[PDB]
DNA sequence: TAAGCAATTCGTAATCATGGTCATAGCT
DNA sequence: AGCTATGACCATGATTACGAATTGC
C-alpha cells in the first residue's frame, strides 16, 4: 500500500513537466526508501536518472516494492489539476491497476485516479565511475545557452580547460562561440579542471534537458573523454535528476 | 492444392480478381473521345523519343548456363551427363538444362519436382564457390571493357562499343589464343564475343551464353534466343529493332512479371504490337511509371550508355513457434549474425525493419527509424524487440504462430552526413 | 431613438464574449423593463437568458419596443476595440437597421455603426420552478473546476447534499472525483431541500464558465429533471442565466 | 578591420526584431558615418530606411566603407540569442566572408563570440531627398499599435484624415465603418499626441502592412507620422538618440 | 507445407516544424 | 489589474517514414 504525502506540490509537477518531453513513458520503482526512475527515450542516445529519497516527503509509506509503468503525458494531464499550493497525497494499493491521486488545497479535496499499463524498462544504467571535468554553473545560464545554440547548429562543441569553458556550434547559418571565464553566492563559476577536454553533443537533446530549470539554481556538468556528458540538477533536500547524453563521431 | 499455401494464393487470387473487375469497370467508362488526346500526347512524347533514339553503342549481356548447377559441375567431374538439381526439399535455386524440359525449374518447392523424376539427386549449394568464380569471369570481363555492370554474380552488361575500333590494327596473335595456338577470332562485333566466350570457357572449363544488342532490355532476352551454349545478334538500325519486337510473349520480358501479365490478358495483350496498340488505354488505365515502362518497351527503348549499396537484410524461416520467449531470444542471433555483416563492409545503419510471417502467410514488416547509428548486435536488438513487443501484445489474449522473422538495416549515409555520426547510448551503458 | 448608455463598459464586454462562442444571431428585445434576449445555441440544448434593467444604465431612453437581430460574432469583435475603464452608449433608430456604438473615453471617442439583420424571432419563455438545490459558489473556482474536468471525459454527473456538492466525472483514465464542502464574499452557500444526483455535459460549460468576470460569484439552480440555471448575476444591472438540459 | 562597441545591447534586439518578416536581405553600408541600411521589401512598396549614426556608439574605428550583404532572418536568429542588458561588439576584416558578433554581459564572466556567414548583393539606393510636408502628428506608440490592431479587425482599408483640431481613423468593412477620432492635449509625459498642420489631409492606406510597420513599438515611446499630398506616408521612429528607423509606405489609387 | 536475399512502387500516416492563440505570471 | 513575456496547447502542410505488393536471381 503504497502511500506518500507530498507538502511541496509543486516539486512533483516540476518533475513530471521535465520528464514528459524527451521521454513519454516511464516504470517508476517505488520501494522502501524512495522513488527511482530509469529511462532512456525511443532513439536510445539519452538516459534520464532519477531519485527523490524518502525523507523530503511530508510523509512517506511503503510497505512492499512496487513497480508502477505511467503513461507521463497521462501524469502530466491529471497533475496539471493541482495548483501550486495543494498537498499531494499520492496513494496506490499495490495489486490494483490505478493510482489515486488526491490533492488537498490549503476544503477542496479532489481525487483523480489513473490507470496504470505492464512497461518493461530496462534495468541498468552507468556503473560508477570517476570524472575528468566538473563545471558547477548557474541553471538559468545553462539553459540560456542550450537554449542559444540551437538557432545556430545541432551539434554542440564543449571544449574545458582551466581558466573557463566554451561552447561552440556551427551551422548552416553561421558559428558561435561562448566563453564561460571563472569567478571572483549561486553566481557562482567552480570549474574543477583535471585534463582539457573537448566534446561535440546533440542540442535536440540539450534543449530537452533544460525543461527541469526550476527544479534547481545550480547545475553540474560532468564530463570525461569517451564518456556521456552528465547534466545534473539537485532538488532540494529531495534528491537529484541527471540527463547522460552520447556523443557525436 | 488444398494447402494453406494454396489458401494464401487463393486470396491473393481473389485480389488480383477484384483489381481485374476493378480496372474493367475503369475501362468500360472510357470512349472514342477518351481516346484522342492522351494518344496524341503519348505519341508527341514518343516522337521525342524515337526520334533521338541513339544506338551507336553496342551492348553485350552475358548470361551462364544453369550457373548454380554449372559451376557446381565444373567441380563434379562424376555425372556430367545427368541432371542436377541444387537447394533442398523447401526451395530450389536453379536446375540445369538436363531436367528443365521435364519440369524441373526455379521457384519451385523441393516436392513438387522431385515428385516428377524419381531418378535426381538434390544437393545444397557451397555459397562461397560462385563468390570466387564470378570473380575469375570478371577478370576476363574487365579486360574488354573496364565500366562492366555485373547485376548478379553471373550477368554483365558490357559496353564494347570503344573496344572493337581500338581492335582493327591488331596482329594475328595478339587475337588468337590457345587451347587449355587455337582458331584466330577475327574482328567483327560478334567476334569479339566469341572471343569472350572461348576465354570464359577455357578459363573456367564451363559454357556460357551471350547476347548482342543496341540495348540493355534487348539483350536480357537476345541472350534467351538461342540459349544453351549458344548467342544472337541484331544490327543497329531503326528498321531491324521492329522485326524482333514482333511476336514475342510477355512471359519472356524482364520487368512484365505473373500479375502485370494477369492484367494484361485482359485487354487482349500478348505480343508487344499488340502492347503498342493500346496507347490511350494503358495510359489512362495504369499508373504513371507503369505507362512509361509499357511505351518504352513498346517501341523497344532504353538505356544507350551505361552506367552504393542501400539495405542489408537476414532473414529466417523455422517450423511454428506458439511461445512467448522463443520469438524474444531468436531475434537476438538474427540481429548478431546482420551486426556481424554490417561491419565487413563498415556501414553504419539507421533504421530496423523487422519482418514477420504468420503460419498462414501474412507479410508484417514493422519498421523503426532511430537517430543513432546502428552496428553492433546490442543495439539492434534494443530497436527490434521494441517491434516485437508492439506486434506480439497487439494479439492482447493470444500468441503468434510465426514461420519467419527476418531484419532489415537501411539508410546508409552520405558522405555529407557521414562525419556527423551520432552514437548510441548502449555502447556505454552496463 | 433608443439610447442606453452604460457607465461601466466593461460588463457588455464580459457578456458578449461569454456568448459569441455558443450562440450565433440573436435577438434583443428594447424596451422599458431594458435589454432582453432569449436565444438557442445552434445545436439547440442550451438556452441563453440575458436580463438587463433599467435601473443601472446611466441614462436610459426607450420610447418604442424595438427588436434587433445581430450576429454575435461581428458584435464580439467590436466589442474587442475598447478598454475597461470606458462608457458605452448603445443606440438604435427605428429609421435605420444600424445598432449604433460609442465608445467614450476619460479623448479617444470610438465610433461604430455595426449592421443588423432580420431573424424570424422566437419568444419561449421559462415556466419558473422552485428549486430543489441552489449552491453558490465563487466564480473561479466553478471555472476551474469545469476546465480541469473537461482533460478526464465528458459526463459531468453534479451530485448534490446538505454537507457537500459532489462533481464527478469519468472517461478512458478514471473519474475525477471533486468535492466542495460547507463552510467572506468568497464562500460556498448550499440551499437543499432533496439529495440531487444528475447528468450534463462538460463541452456546454465550458462555454457557459467563460462569464466568470463577470461576478465574483456564481450560483447553480437545479431541481430533478429540469434544466439547470448556471447564473452570473451582474451586480445591480440584471443577471445572464443559461440553462442545460441533462442526458439520459 | 571594422570594430563597433556599443553599450545598449537591446537595441540591436529590437531594431533587428521589427526587420525580420518583412523583408530578408538587405544591403549594410558600413562606412565612416555609421552603420545604414535602405530596403524595399519583399512586395517592393514599403521602403525601409535604417540609421545608426557613430556619435552614439560606445566606440567604432574603419576606414574602408565596406557593403555587407547581410541576412535579416539569420542574423535575427543569432541575434536572439543574447541577454536585453549586454553590450555589443562588430568585428569585420576587409575581405571577410564572415562578420563576428560580441555579446559581453556587465557580468563579464560570460562572453559570447558569433560569426556569421554573409552573401553578396546590389540594392538600389532609390535616394530620398528633400521635401517639406503638411501635417505632423506625434503620438504614443502603444496607442498607433493598438488603434491600427483594433481597425485590423473591422476592414482591410484605412481612411486617415487630419485637421486643426486632431485625426480620424476610419475603417469600413464588410460589417460597419468603425471609426476612432483623436485630439490634442494641452498641458500634459507621453500622452501628448501633438497635432500640427499647414493644411489639411485625407489618405488611405493598407493595414496588412501597419500589422507590421507598428512591430517596432518597444523600440520607442513616440512614433511620428507625416503626410502630405502626392508623397507616401512616412512612419518615424526614434532609437535612443543614435540615429532612427523610417518606414515608407504610399497613399491608394 | 511453399526459400533468400535485394530493389522498386504507390498510397497511407506519423512526426516535425511552423505560426497563432491562450493562460499565468513577472513587471507597471 | 493592464503590458508584455513567454511557455503550454493547438491547427496543419509536409517531408519523411511505413507497409503491402510485385519483380529478379
Ligand atoms: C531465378 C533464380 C536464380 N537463382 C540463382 C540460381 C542460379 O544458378 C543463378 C542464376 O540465375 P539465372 O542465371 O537466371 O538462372 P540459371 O543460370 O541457373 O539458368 P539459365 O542459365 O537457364 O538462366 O541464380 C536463385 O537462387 N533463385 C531464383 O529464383
Amino acid at each position: 500500500m503504497f502511500e506518500a504525502r507530498l507538502v511541496q506540490g509543486s516539486i512533483l509537477k516540476k518533475v513530471l513537466e521535465a520528464l514528459k518531453d524527451l521521454i513519454n513513458e516511464a516504470c517508476w520503482d517505488i520501494s522502501s526508501s524512495g522513488v527511482n526512475l530509469q529511462s532512456m527515450d525511443s532513439s536510445h542516445v539519452s538516459l534520464v536518472q532519477l531519485t527523490l529519497r524518502s525523507e523530503g516527503f511530508d510523509t512517506y509509506r511503503c510497505d512492499r516494492n512496487l513497480a508502477m509503468g505511467v503513461n507521463l503525458t497521462s501524469m502530466s494531464k491529471i497533475l496539471k489539476c493541482a495548483g501550486n499550493e495543494d498537498i499531494i497525497t499520492l496513494r496506490a494499493e499495490d495489486n490494483a491497476d490505478t493510482l489515486a491521486l488526491v490533492f488537498e488545497a490549503p476544503e477542496k479535496v479532489s481525487d483523480y485516479e489513473m490507470k496504470l499499463m505492464d512497461l518493461d524498462v530496462e534495468q541498468l544504467g552507468i556503473p560508477e565511475q570517476e570524472y575528468s571535468c566538473v563545471v558547477k554553473m548557474p541553471s538559468g545560464e545553462f539553459a540560456r545557452i542550450c537554449r542559444d545554440l540551437s538557432h545556430i547548429g545541432d551539434a554542440v562543441v564543449i571544449s574545458c580547460a582551466k581558466d573557463g569553458v566554451k561552447f561552440s556550434a556551427s551551422g548552416e547559418l553561421g558559428n558561435g562561440n561562448i566563453k564561460l571565464s571563472q569567478t571572483s553566492e549561486e553566481e557562482a563559476v567552480t570549474i574543477e579542471m583535471n585534463e582539457p577536454v573537448q566534446l561535440t553533443f546533440a542540442l535536440r537533446y540539450l534543449n530537452f534537458f533544460t525543461k527541469a530549470t526550476p527544479l534547481s539554481s545550480t547545475v553540474t556538468l560532468s564530463m570525461s573523454a569517451d564518456v556521456p556528458l552528465v547534466v545534473e540538477y539537485k532538488i532540494a533536500d529531495m534528491g537529484h535528476l541527471k540527463y547522460y547524453l552520447a556523443p557525436k563521431i | 492444392k488444398g494447402s494453406r499455401f494454396y489458401g494464401n494464393e487463393l486470396k491473393k487470387e481473389k485480389q488480383v480478381n477484384q483489381r481485374i473487375e476493378n480496372m474493367m469497370q475503369q475501362k468500360a467508362q472510357i470512349t472514342s473521345q477518351q481516346l484522342r488526346k492522351a494518344q496524341l500526347q503519348v505519341d508527341r512524347f514518343a516522337m521525342e523519343l524515337e526520334q533521338s533514339r541513339n544506338l551507336s553503342n553496342t551492348i553485350v549481356h552475358i548470361d551462364m548456363d544453369a550457373f548454380y548447377a554449372a559451376v557446381e559441375m565444373r567441380d563434379n567431374p562424376e555425372l556430367k551427363d545427368k541432371p542436377i538439381a541444387v537447394g533442398s526439399m523447401s526451395m530450389l535455386s536453379t536446375s540445369n538444362y538436363h531436367a528443365r524440359r521435364f519440369g524441373v525449374r526455379a521457384a519451385m518447392p523441393g516436392f513438387i519436382a522431385k515428385r516428377l523424376c524419381p531418378q535426381l539427386i538434390i544437393v545444397p549449394p557451397n555459397f562461397d564457390k560462385y563468390r570466387a568464380v564470378s570473380k575469375e569471369v570478371k577478370e576476363i570481363l574487365a579486360d574488354y571493357d573496364p565500366n562492366f555492370m555485373a547485376m548478379s554474380l553471373d550477368e554483365a552488361y558490357l559496353n564494347i562499343t570503344k573496344h572493337l575500333e581500338e581492335r582493327q590494327n591488331w596482329p594475328e596473335d595478339k587475337r588468337r589464343y590457345f587451347i587449355k595456338n587455337s582458331v584466330v577470332f577475327g574482328t567483327s562485333a560478334q567476334e569479339v564475343v566469341k572471343e569472350i566466350r572461348f576465354r570464359i570457357e577455357q578459363k573456367t572449363t564451363l559454357t556460357a551464353s551471350a547476347g548482342i544488342a543496341p540495348n540493355t532490355m534487348l539483350a536480357k532476352v537476345c541472350s534467351d534466343k538461342n540459349k544453351p551454349n549458344g548467342q544472337y545478334q541484331i544490327l543497329p538500325n531503326r528498321q531491324a529493332v521492329m522485326d524482333f519486337i514482333k511476336d514475342l510473349p510477355i512471359r519472356k520480358v524482364s520487368g512484365i512479371g505473373k500479375v502485370t501479365e494477369k492484367m494484361l490478358k485482359a485487354l487482349g495483350i500478348i505480343t508487344c504490337t499488340e502492347l503498342y496498340q493500346q496507347r490511350a488505354l494503358l495510359s489512362l488505365l495504369f499508373s504513371e511509371t507503369s505507362w512509361h515502362y509499357f511505351l518504352h518497351i513498346s517501341l523497344g527503348l532504353g538505356s544507350t550508355h551505361l552506367t552504393e549499396r542501400k539495405s542489408m537484410s537476414v532473414e529466417r524461416t523455422f517450423s511454428e513457434i506458439n511461445k512467448a520467449e522463443e520469438q524474444y531470444s531468436l531475434c537476438q542471433e538474427l540481429c548478431s549474425e546482420l551486426a556481424q555483416d554490417l561491419q565487413k563492409e563498415r556501414l553504419k545503419g539507421r533504421t530496423v525493419t523487422i519482418k514477420l510471417k504468420n503460419v498462414n502467410f501474412e507479410v508484417k514488416t514493422r519498421a523503426s527509424t532511430v537517430s543513432s547509428v546502428v552496428s553492433t548486435a546490442e543495439e539492434i536488438f534494443a530497436i527490434a524487440k521494441e517491434l516485437l513487443k508492439t506486434e506480439i501484445d497487439a494479439d492482447f489474449p493470444h500468441p503468434l504462430r510465426l514461420r519467419l522473422m527476418g531484419v532489415r538495416i537501411s539508410s546508409f549515409p552520405n558522405e555529407e552526413d557521414r562525419k556527423h555520426q551520432q552514437r548510441s547510448i548502449i555502447g556505454f551503458l552496463q
